[PDB]
RNA sequence: CCCCACUAUGCUUAGCCCUAAACCUCAACAGUUAAAUCAACAAAACUGCUCGCCAGAACACUACGAGCCACAGCUUAAAACUCAAA
């Protein structure tokens, strides 16, 4: 009775969760460079958003925050070109933070 | 001619600045194509060559559209950098 | 076999696809309230479709009515009917000061 | 003395090949190791070409039944103003609790879509649960 | 001029882990202090030239 | 009430007066810019005639007859003889991409006459005669 | 070459004339994307099948013959002499 592949992918909450567009996640900032807030929310590629204006100080390595999901991963296929370009990380919009 | 005079490409002015209401029309003119149309119209251009120029207009937008997305795409990342010493 | 494989069908969260805001109405050219809306109003012209989102066969169908409008003594040419300047702007066209 | 034609053959079959011929005196260190464990390819070099015309590639879109119950709940309510935790990974949103109740509802023997969908919502509620409609 | 006594042993095996760089003391070094700003963060003019 | 660059159309009620005269009873300036001249023609609202200055009948000639300075000094002899006849606000008609196009209506302004309105009324022919072939220089 | 004036001509009608860098410089049809991807460049590389066409340069959109409402025309289209390139 050992779980298959096919079986961890359908329930994982990253299947369950569908289309990533306009999705509310929780994400946790690892990594802070000046103001750009390093954000991993459980996808293949982290997000990177603005330290906000209001309450900056409060955004801290390891704070949980709230994103809205734009994409997971950033890819464009431009004119003449075989294969896609990507950034190599997600778009989104961080809201704020999470708390208890 | 035979249409209602002082309607077609009107503009009133405000405060007595002729001088930006000059320019408001000029830039309506220039935005409906009239001024480049008046100015191509001065000599006959020959259907081959309008072609030629409309096609090469044509894919000259194409191509400035296309590399300002891409410009902009690739601009992302462009913050500074996060692994600096390695 | 596996119950948990995955399943052949279509896509369930496809979006519909876009539309314009004339798909599914009739454009009459006696209808000079609409057409006037996809002219310039200091010169008459017709927009193009980059200015009126219009798809290709509402944009063939609006300019196809202009015209027949016009000439058919229905809708001025030269200028847009300034009974209708006041009219929902629906181009992506700004224009003054 | 060796052969460095990286795109002829493999490094396995390129040095197998130069210690029959006598050319290399020592077999390598990995030599060994790789006829004992081989991989399960062969690394021969290979050009990428470009498909034309009616040749597609056989990657599947994965989809599963619930998905279609997500769309329609989607549309119906909305994604849930609860935020997913994606690093829990038995984290369940309104979506797929809904999704849970559907499917018991379905195995009580209701098959109509519409009737199936509406008592869903009923259930939830009494249970507790916020479902917003969104229009 | 004090070029380095040969960087592996007998065996052939250099001694640094970062020998195969071609600048392993560089890198070394570089490799110290991006560990050190590191550690930092976790626990966070004219006299010389 | 907030200002609106379109001007009034006759036969609603507007609000607008100029000396107590409504846009329709003011009168009109046609400014004809071509490249070697520049004409004005001031005239009223039922199209009589009030005022002429050209680049030429203001002593210019030849290749001086299309200039700035020249239209500009069109524009203020035409704006004398129209402010005589009582004219003081002017409508203005500019036909033409010539030199003269905005610095003949600098000369109104600067003989005594208040600019209300600037239409541009350049002959367009939509498809008409065929233009003569490019010069070969 | 520039300026002005003006004609054949561009238009209509009824007949002709039958040419173009008449060029996507890509013959028609059918099929393939796996092999070697492929001289180069153009415009990814090919298979089956059929018709048309080609066989050094120049002579030559020529000569002669023939046909044509064409008569300083069009179509078809050589040879001699010459060269070791083109
Ligand atoms: S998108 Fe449907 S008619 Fe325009
Ligand atoms: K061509
Ligand atoms: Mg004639
Ligand atoms: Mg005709
Ligand atoms: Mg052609
Ligand atoms: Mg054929
Ligand atoms: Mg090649
Ligand atoms: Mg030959
Ligand atoms: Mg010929
Ligand atoms: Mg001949
Ligand atoms: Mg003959």
């Amino acid at each position: 009775n050992v779980e298959s592949f096919a079986s961890m992918l359908r329930h994982s909450p990253l299947t369950q969760m569908g289309p990533a567009k306009d999705k509310l996640v929780i994400g946790r900032i690892f990594h802070i460079v000046e103001n750009d807030l390093y954000i991993d929310f459980g996808g293949k590629f982290h997000c990177v958003c603005r330290r906000p204006e209001v309450d900056g100080e409060k955004y801290q390595k390891g704070t949980r925050v709230r994103l809205r999901l734009l994409d997971l991963e950033l890819t464009s296929r431009f004119l003449g070109a075989t294969t896609d370009t990507t950034v190599l990380e997600a778009n989104a919009v961080l809201l704020g933070i999470q708390e208890s | 001619a035979k249409h209602l005079k002082f309607i077609a490409r009107t503009v009133m002015v405000q405060e007595g600045n002729v001088e930006s209401a000059y320019r408001t029309l000029n830039r309506i003119l220039t935005m409906d194509g009239l001024i480049e149309d008046i100015k191509h119209r001065r000599y006959y251009e020959k259907p081959c060559r309008r072609r030629q120029r409309e096609s090469y207009e044509r894919c000259r937008r194409i191509y400035n559209m296309e590399m300002a997305r891409k410009i902009n795409f690739l601009m992302r990342k462009n913050r500074a950098d996060p692994w600096q010493g390695c | 076999s596996n119950e948990d494989l995955p399943i052949s069908m279509e896509n369930p969260y496809k979006e519909p696809l876009k539309k314009c805001i004339l798909c599914g109405k009739h454009v009459d050219y006696k209808n000079v309230q609409l057409l006037s809306q996809f002219v310039s109003p200091f010169t008459g012209c017709i927009y193009g479709r980059h200015i009126t989102g219009l798809c290709g066969k509402k944009q063939k169908e609006i300019t196809k009515a202009i015209k027949r409008a016009q000439i058919m003594g229905f809708m001025p040419v030269t200028y847009k009917d300034p009974a209708y300047l006041k009219d929902p702007k629906v181009c992506n066209i700004r224009y003054r000061e | 003395a060796g052969s460095r034609l990286e795109t002829v053959g493999s490094i396995f079959s390129r040095t197998r090949d130069l210690v029959r011929a006598g050319v290399l005196k020592e077999k390598p260190l990995w030599f060994d190791v790789y006829d004992a464990f081989p991989p399960l390819r062969e690394p021969v070099f290979q050009r990428p070409r470009v498909r034309y015309g009616k040749a597609k590639a056989p990657i599947q879109d994965i989809w599963y039944h619930e998905d279609r119950i997500r769309a329609k709940f989607y549309s119906v309510y909305g994604s849930g103003q609860r935020a997913f935790d994606l690093f829990n990974p038995n984290f369940k949103s309104t979506c797929q609790r809904f999704v849970e109740k559907y499917t018991e509802l379905q195995k009580l023997g209701e098959t109509d879509e519409e009737k199936l969908f509406v008592e869903t919502g009923k259930a939830l509620l009494a249970e507790g649960v916020i479902l917003r409609r969104v229009g | 001029p004090r070029q380095r006594a040969i960087q592996w042993g007998e065996d052939g095996r250099p001694f640094h882990y970062l020998f195969y760089t071609g600048k392993q003391s560089y890198y070394s070094l570089m490799h110290d202090v991006y560990g050190m700003l590191l550690n930092l963060e976790k626990h966070q003019v004219i006299g010389s030239r | 009430t907030k200002f609106s660059i379109y001007p009034p159309i006759p036969g609603e009620e507007s609000s607008l007066r100029w000396a107590g005269k409504k846009f329709e009873e003011i009168p009109i300036a046609h400014i004809k810019a071509s490249h070697n001249n520049t004409q004005i023609q001031v005239v009223s609202a039922s199209n009589e005639p009030l005022a002429f200055a050209s680049c030429g009948t203001e002593g210019f000639r030849n290749a001086k007859k299309g200039t700035g300075i020249a239209a500009q000094t069109a524009g203020i002899a035409a704006a004398a003889r129209a402010k005589q006849k009582g004219v003081i606000h002017i409508r203005v008609v500019v036909k033409g991409l010539g030199p003269g196009r905005l610095s003949a209506m600098h000369g109104l302004i600067m003989g005594g006459l208040e600019v209300i309105s600037i239409t541009d009324n350049t002959p367009i022919p939509h498809x008409g005669c065929r233009p003569r072939k490019a010069r070969k220089l």
